[PDB]
Formats: structure tokens, C-alpha cells, sequence
């Protein structure tokens, strides 16, 4: 689903 | 605005009618190729497309979905691709066979570059947290960075293969000289979300994007933050960013282009795509106004900033 990962 | 452009609007001059993860030109910009879920790396020749009323001239079909792509800068028929196994794969695009296939990373790999002055050299960036520096005569990595975060992006430096951008989960881009990587050369802060992209403009000029809904410039040669661009929506996906000697391209969550100036804060014009969509690969034409854009239904758009 080309999601960005993020850390928070 | 009048003092640096000489544009307003992006004219479509040819169209190819899922999710485009990736388009990327060729070293002489003759052939271009585009990647994505679908596990077919295609190559189109730019001149056919733009002349004619359109069928891939090479395909090669891969056991993963496709994150990304970079062409060889001095092999003229190599290609890298990055896939959602963590599998790096070199290709030979006459041939149609993998010529390396780097099985190191443990997740999906986000990004893949080929080096512009070391061109047997590769970096890639992976969920696993780690950037693997890789030469295309050695099966094994040359170079493992540790990292605290997911791995968005990786791009190396155009003047100097020592050098690799890493947009990072973790907010920030790491700048790094791969010979010490025991600590980055400068981090910079400034995105208030995870790094999705990073391109040089120029030796010194480094831009990114993030899922803050903003692109930024910094100075990598003196580490400071430049400049700040919004406009355009990009609140989750990779929506690609491209740029060149004097502009930055984006998509949007909004199924629109946005195109800004370095040197101007907002969009010098913006194209809404023929497509609940969202643009997904942009990719300029070296330092022309003409650039391949593609979006989630697929679709493949040349745009030219014109007058």
C-alpha cells in the first residue's frame, strides 16, 4: 500500500 | 518568482495506461523503466513513447514487489532494483537476467542507488535497520551501517562516492562518509515525520521529502538547513520526489504534480493527473523542463513545464 514507515 | 522561472503550467505530452513504485531514466535518458507491485520491471524508449499513439520493449518479471530502481551510470544496460523480500538485484536489461542478487537485508528494502563516480558501487536501505554498501564484483557487502530505524532512502553524493544521504524513520537524514562509519559526518533535523525520500541537486545541495507534507533543502557541505516547501498533501505514502540543477518535483496524495523552484518556498505550477489516487514515481529528464511522472492506477505521464 506504499506506507512511509515511521518510528513514532 | 519572475527573476528565477520562466514556467506556470506542465503540458502532457504523452500518456501509457498496479502501483508505480519507481521510473527512473537511463544514463543517456534514451530508455526509461518503471517498477512497482505488479513484479515486472518494464524499459519503454522515451522517443517511441513521446512520438507514438505503447509497449514495453523489455520486461522481466521478479519474485517480490518492487520498491525502487536506479540505472547503471556507466553500464549502459544495468539496472538495480530494490524489492520487498530485502533482495537487491542487478540486471541486465538485453539479456534479461539477474546478474546479482544481494540477499543480506532480513526485511524489505525501501531504496537502492547506483554510483555516479564509482559506478560498480550500490547502497541500499532496509526496514532491518541497516544500509549495505555493495560492489557489483563481490557478493558479499562491502559496508554494513547499523542504524536505529527503519531505512527509507539512500542516495549517494553525484561528485563523490564516499558520500550517502539516509532518510530515516526516525525524522532525520544521516549523512554519512563510508570511510568512518562509526558516526555520521551531521544529521539533520528539521522533518517532523519519517524521511520518504533523498536527491542531490548539486555536490553541496541535498533535498528531501517526508511524510510532514513538506520537501526540504540543506547545505551539506557547511550543515545547515536552506528551505522549506509546501503545498502539495503527502501525510503516509511515497509519492516521489526528483530534482535537478534548479527544480523539485513531487507528487501528492491528491493525484497531483507540484513542481517548485529551489529558491521559492511554494509550487510554481501543479498538474492534476487524469485519475482515491495518489501520484507514486516522478523523475526529471536531467536538467530539463520535461519529467515521466506515473501514479497508483499505473498510468505513465510526460510533463513538461511550459510557459
Amino acid at each position: 500500500l506504499l506506507m512511509v514507515p515511521d518510528m513514532y | 518568482a519572475m527573476t528565477f522561472t520562466r514556467y506556470s503550467r506542465l503540458r502532457v505530452i504523452a500518456e501509457i495506461r498496479n502501483i508505480v513504485s519507481s521510473i527512473e531514466f537511463d544514463r543517456d535518458d534514451e530508455l526509461f523503466a518503471t517498477a512497482g507491485v505488479s513484479r515486472c520491471i518494464k524499459v519503454f524508449d522515451f522517443s517511441s513513447v513521446v512520438n507514438e499513439p505503447q509497449c514495453p520493449i523489455v520486461e522481466m518479471s521478479t519474485r517480490s514487489k518492487l520498491s525502487c530502481l536506479s540505472w547503471n551510470k556507466h553500464e549502459k544496460n544495468h539496472i538495480a532494483s530494490s524489492d520487498y523480500e530485502g533482495i537487491v538485484t542487478v540486471w541486465d536489461v538485453t539479456t534479461r537476467q539477474s546478474l546479482m542478487e544481494y540477499e543480506e537485508h532480513e526485511k524489505r528494502a525501501w531504496s537502492v542507488d547506483f554510483s555516479r563516480t564509482e559506478p560498480s558501487m550500490l547502497v541500499s536501505g532496509s526496514d532491518d535497520c541497516k544500509v549495505k554498501v555493495w560492489c557489483t564484483r563481490q557478493e558479499a557487502s562491502v559496508i554494513n551501517i547499523d542504524m536505529k530505524a527503519n531505512i527509507c532512502c539512500v542516495k549517494y553524493n553525484p561528485g563523490s562516492s564516499n558520500y550517502i544521504a539516509v532518510g530515516s524513520a526516525d525524522h532525520h537524514i544521516h549523512y554519512y562518509d563510508l570511510r568512518n562509519i562509526s558516526q555520521p559526518l551531521h544529521v539533520f533535523s528539521g522533518h517532523k515525520k519519517a524521511v520518504s525520500y533523498v536527491k542531490f541537486l548539486s555536490n553541496n545541495e541535498l533535498a528531501s521529502a517526508s511524510t510532514d507534507s513538506t520537501l526540504r533543502l540543506w547545505d551539506v557541505k557547511d550543515n545547515l538547513p536552506v528551505r522549506t516547501f509546501r503545498g502539495h498533501t503527502n501525510e503516509k505514502n511515497f509519492v516521489g520526489l526528483t530534482v535537478n540543477s534548479e527544480y523539485l518535483a513531487c507528487g501528492s496524495e491528491t493525484n497531483e504534480v507540484y513542481v517548485y523552484h529551489k529558491e521559492i518556498t511554494r509550487p510554481v505550477t501543479s498538474h492534476r493527473f487524469g485519475s482515491s489516487y495518489f501520484i507514486s514515481a516522478v523523475c526529471w529528464k536531467s536538467d530539463s523542463p520535461t519529467m515521466l511522472t506515473a501514479n497508483s492506477q499505473g498510468t505513465i505521464k510526460v510533463l513538461v513545464l511550459a510557459a
